[PDB]
RNA sequence: GUCUCCGUAGUGUAGCGGUUAUCACGUUCGCCUAACACGCGAAAGGUCCUCGGUUCGAAACCGGGCGGAAACACCA
RNA sequence: CGUCGCUACUACCGAUUGGAUGGUUUAGUGAGGCCCUCGGAUCGGCCCCGCCGGGGUGCCCUGGCGGAGCGCUG
RNA sequence: AAUGAGUCCACUUUAAAUCCUUUAACGAGGAUCCAUUGGAGGGCAAGUCUGGUGCCAGCAGCCGCGGUAAUUCCAGCUCCAA
RNA sequence: GGUGACCACGGGUGACGGGGAAUCAGGGUUCGAUUCCGGAGAGGGAGCCUGAGAAACGGCUACCACAUCCAAGGAAGGCAGCA
RNA sequence: UACCUGGUUGAUCCUGCCAGUAGCAUAUGCUUGUCUCAAAGAUUAAGCCAUGCAUGUCUAAGUACGCACGGCCGGUACAGUGAAACUGCGAAUGGCUCAUUAAAUCAGUUAUGGUUCCUUUGGUCGCUCGCCACUUGGAUAACUGUGGUAAUUCUAGA
């Protein structure tokens, strides 16, 4: 056997994205009957009903009182084509990192949109998170997603085919902006609460008849959203670049120690060899690997592995971190580095020297522009104008930066998924960008 | 949903009940009960199930001169549970929680009578058993 | 949980369990352990309920009174034998006793007879 | 992770959506003394933690992020 | 040399029938094991003996159903 | 001219290895294949050298040094101890 | 009646005892958790079965403090052993 | 290796302490080419522990009708190899730690004529007058089969 890929369920706030997930994940044998009658028990039992699936992912305390989704969940469930495990959206904008740090360290997308009225216009809005999801996912290095409507039994009347017929046209009308091939994206009505078209074709929909992708490598059509993600193209896992971890989370286990749970970008992790932290500098040995509850022998790209390693406490290694082999090139501190924003959607002037928060891979920390080199135009790295003294939306540059916090980061070319990265300020996306070059210590 | 029925209060205000939880306090002393809008001399009084304004009078140094919301788990005063069955405890019992309902402790000690559970989860998800 | 026969009550109770009692096996020797128990009468709330037929009706029971199932391996005490086929003393005692025929497909055919004692 | 509060000359820190000011110093500083000391004279000194929104313009109205300062949770 | 005035630091006294954490115990309650006196849910032997049986010749050598002797016993 | 520290074949060792001892073949002229840690007023061996600082920064286990010509700070050189 | 200024009794110990270690004119002053001997203990107490030998804990029972699973009816714990 | 030196004073003899000096024994800082030995979670927490292992054992000489193999030499109780299980023994040794413990443990000395003692070894085993003995009775393992619980090195009935 089985190949590994990774989920994001991305998409507006109260739009079924952990129920949708949860269910997703009861009906692939991901949970036995009793501990989600539980479950329910417990849901009934303070009154949040409608959100028992959202609890299989939604665990914190924090989360459960408030019916808000708030910190990255995982979950595995095993499918008819190949394995996969979901990341669960927090879908707001009070956590927008928590966001990006989860569709940050992902292959593919699933773009769940609400069928309702009302919900649907207030998703797609300046201050909704439809736009920005995707376009952060469009940033990141998410190439193929898929699009999912929920919430169908909702809107009046139930079951409608103008309905997602508008749905369709409206995502289509801007994911062509964004960057995705609606011919390649896939569009599924579901209903997550229901469990309608999740993984036997439906009878209270008799008018869908089927989605069609037109990719180069393969053609897919299908009915249910369980088909459509048997149908995801495997990514290009780049095992023999050096090894690199961008580092999801920290645990404190108690008997194994501290074990870091993080994503092999590239090489292969193994148990038993010396590893270094980019930040913090600490070199330490790795005792072994293993995955949702399973030992690994070997750690392939594109997967989600927690590894012991020996002597490090809780707190030297954080939220944030890079690992990387020890024999092979270690990733060192970027004192500063040469990258390549465009400004999208910024009203003061863009001078150098503000302060936004920068998000390289999974970390978010905030840099200072000390000066533009070059006014560069849209596409190709085009050469305009020498040193402008101000920049402006709707436009690139290439730029050099010195974070006030320490970060490392590295070229798009030799790690693609760690050249991406984001701009963020006034609370909105202001610059999408690309590193090119960087300066080590 | 359904709402708690009337049952037989017998803990007026200033009443010393035992603290149930492993907050530290010994007992709760009730200055006053939720909810009551009151009667010219008459004592707002507390059944099982019901948030007081409490003072703990001994316990942990650091907990006594304070005003805790507290909510009564046992009572000894016989009550009807609409059923024909008259239940009474061998004490009277509290917990400290906060506004939101939550206790301050982590554990029960004894039985939690069923009116108190069913109105408070956080209560009945600590309660070691529930009468 | 078994029933222990003594118990004289219904529901559960914890004995302390020594050797050779009932619902209990000792994994060294002189240890006894404490285990939940179900008392001898029977009611309502059971699983199971072992019963054994004592005498025989009038008629055959389908798939239990037909088809006997053989005792396996036969006596293996001289005398054991000697009540079994009425022997007096010293008849022939080694013949006597009962060979197991024994056949499997690549096995080539052969009878088995056991180490008769005392 | 979740919440509660605090964060303004270098400190002491008033404050008002139309003004971050003053005070005690600390320092500098003409001023003496070989040097002190002792007095004499003036000053500088603030992104209101920090970034935003609201607003005709806000430190402060609102909201975040940061640090502290208290809890509360946090078990592949 | 000492009082007084200012600033630090260290201890002392001090209402608060202060507070906290250990240790040793009076008294009350008291699980559990062990011993003693009972207790007898069950499991066996003899008396089996309603009888066909029976051989040294109704007088059984007993090869089985069966009641149950409704006692003696472990 | 002589050798190792290292690469490295084999033997040996060993339950099996490793290491040591053997032994092939490479392996030294800034032999750059680079010895450091503390000191140079006294106690206590070693500078009344030079440049900065100017009772500041700092040194100093103790005496004490430093307020514009520092044998004591911060540096270079040169010396001392192991 | 018994024991006490020939130090009883009580308290402290950052006390397991000894063979020994450091220092070294001689005399001494400190240190001995640590591989040998002897003792004690197995989270804190307590009570037991077996066996020649245990108040055993990589045996059991009960309480207390922690603490694992649970379909909430129960069940299972003791690294001051090697890691 | 039976050892001193600076500091109260304008200067001198003293008392006297401070400081210097040397060793080992813990930590730490800097540095580190070879090789032989070699301590190592004692000091604070005898605090808390996931996971894995650390106590099992058969000769000709106690019990094999497991087909799980296999010689049959073919008219035979049992050839033989042997799982499992019963039986016997061991698991009270070893290993770890130093909390308790101040005539207590412990060291030397001495006694048990005041006691017990598995095993090994050596004695003793016709010393007793008293209708199976050419070998007595029953049950239970292992094994077949029916299950229960969510679970356990849990077990019931036949
Ligand atoms: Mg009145
Ligand atoms: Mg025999
Ligand atoms: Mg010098
Ligand atoms: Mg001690
Ligand atoms: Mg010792
Ligand atoms: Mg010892
Ligand atoms: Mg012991
Ligand atoms: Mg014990
Ligand atoms: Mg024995």
């Amino acid at each position: 056997e089985k190949t590994h890929i990774n989920i994001v369920v991305i998409g507006h706030v109260d739009s079924g994205k952990s129920t949708t997930t949860g269910h997703l994940i009861y009906k692939c044998g991901g949970i036995d009957k009793r501990t989600i009658e539980k479950f329910e028990k417990e849901a009934a039992e303070m009154g949040k009903g409608s959100f028992k699936y959202a609890w299989v992912l939604d665990k914190l305390k924090a989360e459960r009182e408030r019916g808000i989704t708030i910190d990255i969940s995982l979950w595995k469930f095993e499918t008819s084509k190949y394995y996969v495990t979901i990341i669960d959206a927090p879908g707001h904008r009070d956590f927008i990192k928590n966001m990006i740090t989860g569709t940050s360290q992902a292959d593919c997308a699933v773009l769940i949109v609400a069928a309702g009225v009302g919900e649907f216009e207030a998703g797609i809005s300046k201050n909704g998170q439809t736009r920005e999801h995707a376009l952060l996912a469009y940033t990141l290095g998410v190439k193929q997603l898929i699009v999912g409507v929920n919430k169908m039994d909702s809107t009046e009347p139930p079951y409608s085919q103008k309905r997602y017929e508008e749905i369709v046209k409206e995502v289509s009308t801007y994911i062509k902006k964004i960057g995705y091939n609606p011919d390649t994206v896939a569009f599924v009505p579901i209903s997550g609460w229901n469990g309608d078209n999740m993984l036997e074709p439906s009878a209270n929909m008799p008018w869908f008849k089927g989605w069609k992708v037109t990719r180069k490598d393969g053609n897919a059509s299908g009915t249910t959203l369980l088909e459509a993600l048997d149908c995801i193209l495997p990514p290009t896992r780049p095992t023999d670049k050096p090894l690199r971890l961008p580092l999801q989370d920290v645990y404190k286990i108690g008997g194994i120690g501290t074990v870091p749970v993080g994503r092999v970008e590239t090489g292969v992790l193994k148990p038993g060899m010396v590893v270094t932290f980019a930040p913090v500098n600490v070199t330490t040995e790795v005792k072994s690997v293993e995955m949702h509850h399973e030992a690994l022998s070997e750690a392939l790209p594109g997967d989600n592995v927690g590894f012991n390693v020996k002597n490090v406490s809780v707190k030297d290694v954080r939220r944030g971190n890079v690992a990387g082999d020890s024999k092979n090139d270690p990733p060192m501190e970027a004192a500063g580095f040469t990258a390549q924003v465009i400004i999208l959607n910024h009203p003061g002037q863009i001078s150098a020297g503000y302060a936004p928060v920068l998000d390289c891979h999974t970390a978010h920390i905030a840099c200072k522009f000390a000066e533009l080199k070059e006014k560069i135009d849209r596409r190709s790295g085009k050469k305009l104008e020498d040193g402008p003294k101000f920049l402006k939306s709707g436009d690139a540059a290439i730029v050099d930066m010195v974070p006030g916090k320490p970060m490392c980061v590295e070229s798009f070319s030799d790690y693609p998924p760690l050249g991406r990265f984001a701009v963020r300020d006034m609370r909105q996306t202001v610059a999408v960008g690309v590193i090119k070059a960087v300066d080590k210590k | 949903s359904g709402a708690k029925f009337r049952i037989s209060l017998g803990l007026p205000v200033g009443a010393v009940i035992n603290c149930a939880d492993n907050t530290g306090a010994k007992n709760l002393y009730i200055i006053s009960v939720k909810g009551i809008k009151g009667r010219l001399n008459r004592l707002p009084a507390a059944g099982v199930g019901d948030m007081v304004m409490a003072t703990v009078k001994k316990g942990k140094p650091e907990l006594r001169k304070k005003v805790h919301p507290a909510v009564v788990i046992r009572q000894r005063k016989s009550y009807r549970r609409k059923d024909g069955v008259f239940l009474y405890f061998e004490d009277n019992a509290g917990v400290i929680v906060n506004n939101k309902g939550e206790m301050k402790g982590s554990a029960i000690t004894g039985p939690v009578a069923k009116e108190c559970a069913d109105l408070w989860p956080r209560i009945a998800s600590n309660a070691g058993s529930i009468a | 949980f078994p029933m222990k026969q003594g118990v004289l009550t219904h529901g559960r109770v914890r004995l302390l369990l020594s050797k050779g009692h009932s619902c209990y096996r000792p994994r060294r020797t002189g240890e006894r352990k404490r285990k939940s128990v179900r008392g001898c009468i029977v009611d309502a709330n059971l699983s199971v309920l072992n019963l054994v037929i004592v005498k025989k009706g009038e008629k055959d029971i389908p798939g239990l009174t037909d088809t006997t199932v053989p005792r396996r391996l036969g006596p293996k005490r001289a005398s054991r034998i000697r009540k079994l086929f009425n022997l007096s003393k010293e008849d022939d005692v080694r013949q006597y006793v009962v060979r197991k025929p024994l056949n499997k497909e690549g096995k080539k055919p052969r009878t088995k007879a056991p180490k008769i004692q005392r």
